[PDB]
RNA sequence: CAAGUCUGGGCUAAGUGGUAAAGGAUGUGGCGCCGCGAAGACAGCCAGGAGGUUGGCUUAGAAGCAGCCAUCCUUUAAAGA
């Protein structure tokens, strides 16, 4: 799991989520990449729950860059409770995923490999998912 | 009074006893099984071990026939470099070798049996079970 | 793997039919015998 | 089942055994329970109604038990003390041994590692009968803890406090506690085998064997039938009569003896803790 | 149920229309780019489909066909360790 180890305010609002990216749309590091089609919350374990499978996958593979991270506070009221009393306490963590995010991104794999643990990533996220190679990622500066 | 053969045993050095696969397969041969065991040890009294090759054939009147190839091409390879094992993963590393000229001498050894009749083929497929093993060739 | 919402070419000799409205999909194993449904 | 029908069993025998003596009656000599040994499953089949019937005696009949073995993994070291000063017979006995796991099939070795004598002469003997006591029932189980060399290399006593009994505790706590340490893992029993069958039935023959935690060890025919050697786990073994005469229609024969003991698969760990 | 069963061009064949998702599919139309092209291509027929060599390691045994590597040679019109 990943989470801040620190942090001003242990509860935050939530906010809504739009088009655009503002970032990180961009390969940059490794050489094949998994984006976001549609805009959402990944739950940690959401993510774990991949970059696992990601890695069992391929057995001796290169290296798996998470190119995105939770810091979002979940907020729930507990079960059998009326409204009011205050806000909720933490549930887990998630991280505001929008369109065009790049998410993960593999490097060093046969594409035969790549194209594949890249697939089954997308299983276990909740939105539809593209991979994107590396042509024009070319100066993102 | 069993039916006929083309029969492609594969009988080490030596070994001649009339057990199996010497027994089933000979058993609708009339195959002197032990007419071998001197006949064979006589000609590979020389080589000493190495498996040969044999194909034993059968007719109606219960006769048998049998000619020998030669010893593994990895055979002479082994014992040409050191070696006894290939080196379990040929190529990266090497436990032993053999020179261009080394090579060269074992496609004499073998070249009445292969397919071509010079040795810069054949050697060739000697210098191929090179690698096959892990061996290296010297040049 | 008869009935189901996911059916697939589970080896080379499968096929994905399609008669009667109904994607079926067959091979030489009784098993990979499917439908979508 | 109940003490009442083990002796309309016992009459049962004392006549049907001489009505047919093409069967055996054993009392397993180190767990209750008696063995029936039969010729093939009808056999001991007809004999449960004959016996259960015109006995109407009217027990259990499941199977065999296996005998397991306990004993560890890491050697260990561990303080053995029991000291009770009060007041007289102190009651006052304490070593420190060297537990070291010792190949499946080692034994029982113990080792009088002490110097000068700072653990007493006379009070060893009872030190020991103490350690090998305890390994009676196992740590896991309650079985047989063997396949381990004990060494004693130290411990002290009091002059007028310890006994020789109150060495046998130390020591067979010491002991008690090495074993609890040093994982424990459960042994088994395997088996020595060779069905003697045509290389006909052959082909399923190996797989049915492979299929019941065994692994071969070779085949060298014998006159139209052929010979198969190997290994097998005493419980996935049961009523193979019934099993090989099966995958070959009669003509399969086979014998079996013991060999050694071995680890289970851990997946046969917590099996079996239950 | 008042006013076009109005006109030109295109799609859809489930009554989709006539309210649902991931995930599936040689659905049906339509654009694209890029290869082979009659010294014979696609399906196609009958053919041959080999010898080193059961490659080496491993294994009870692996011989193209568990699995690690390795993938050269060969006689050729061509046949893969």
């Amino acid at each position: 799991m990943l989470m801040p180890r620190r942090m001003k305010y242990r509860k935050q609002q939530r906010g809504r989520l739009k088009g655009a990216t503002k970032g990180g749309d961009y390969v940059a590091f490794g050489d094949y990449g998994l984006v976001a089609l549609e805009p959402a919350w990944i739950t940690a374990q959401q993510i774990e729950a991949a970059r696992v499978a990601m890695v069992r996958h391929f057995r001796r593979g290169g290296k798996i860059f998470i190119r995105i991270f939770p810091d979002k506070p979940y907020t729930k009221k507990p079960l059998e409770v009326r409204m009011g009393k205050g806000k909720g306490n933490v549930e887990g963590y998630v991280a505001v995923v929008k369109p065009g995010r790049v998410m993960f991104e593999v490097a060093g794999v046969t594409e035969e490999q790549a194209m594949e643990a890249l697939r089954i990533a997308g299983h276990k996220l909740p939105i539809k998912t593209k991979i994107v190679r590396r042509d024009a990622y070319d100066e993102a500066q | 009074k069993k039916v006929v053969a083309v029969v492609k045993l594969q009988l080490p050095a030596g070994k001649a006893t009339p057990a199996p696969p010497v027994g089933p397969a000979l058993g609708q041969h009339g195959a002197n099984i032990m007419e071998f065991v001197k006949a064979f040890n006589a000609a590979t009294a020389n080589m000493g071990d190495a498996i040969v090759p044999v194909e034993i054939t059968i007719y109606a009147d219960r006769s048998f026939t049998f000619v020998t190839k030669t010893p593994p091409a990895s055979y002479l390879i082994r014992k040409a470099a050191g070696l006894e094992k290939g080196a379990h993963k040929p190529g990266r590393e090497k436990v032993g070798r053999i020179t261009w000229e080394q090579v060269l001498e074992i496609a004499k050894q073998k070249m009445p049996d292969l397919n071509t009749t010079d040795l810069e083929a054949a050697a060739r497929m000697i210098a191929g079970s090179a690698r096959s093993m892990g061996v290296e060739v010297v040049g | 793997m008869k009935v189901r919402a996911s059916v697939k070419r589970i080896c080379d000799k499968c096929k994905v039919i399609r008669r009667h409205g109904r994607v079926y999909v067959i091979c030489e194993n009784p098993k990979h015998k499917q439908r979508q449904g | 089942k109940t003490k009442a029908d083990q002796e309309k069993l016992s009459q049962a025998l004392a006549r049907l055994a001489e009505e047919d003596p093409t069967f055996r009656v054993s009392t397993h000599p180190e767990t209750g329970q008696t063995i029936i040994s039969g010729m093939g499953e009808l056999h001991l089949e007809i004999i449960v109604d004959r016996l259960k019937r015109e006995f109407k005696v009217d027990a259990n009949v499941g199977k065999p038990q296996v005998a397991y073995r306990e004993t560890i993994t890491k050697p260990v070291d561990v303080e053995g003390k029991f000291i009770r000063q009060t007041g007289g017979r102190g009651q006052y006995g304490h070593v420190k041994i060297k537990v070291e796991p010792l190949p499946r099939g080692s034994g029982f070795e113990f080792v009088n590692a002490i110097v000068g004598g700072v653990i007493p002469k006379e009070y060893i003997p009872a030190v020991q009968k103490g350690i090998e006591e305890a390994m009676q029932s196992g740590p896991l189980i309650g079985f047989p803890v063997v396949d381990i060399k004990v060494t004693l290399y130290d411990g002290s006593y009091h002059e007028v406090d310890s006994s020789e009994m109150a060495f046998k505790i130390a020591g067979s706590m010491a002991i008690k506690e090495a074993v609890q340490k040093g994982d424990p893992v459960i042994l088994e029993p395997i088996m020595r085998v060779e069905v003697t069958t045509p290389e006909e039935y052959m082909g399923d023959v190996i797989g049915d064997l492979n299929a019941r935690r065994g692994q071969i060890l070779g085949m060298e025919p014998r006159g139209n039938a052929q010979v198969i050697r190997a290994f097998v786990p005493l419980a996935e073994m049961f009523g193979y009569a019934t099993d090989l005469r099966s995958k070959t229609q009669g003509r399969g024969s086979f014998v079996m003896f013991f060999d050694h003991y071995q680890e289970v698969p851990k997946q046969v760990q917590e099996k079996l803790i239950k």
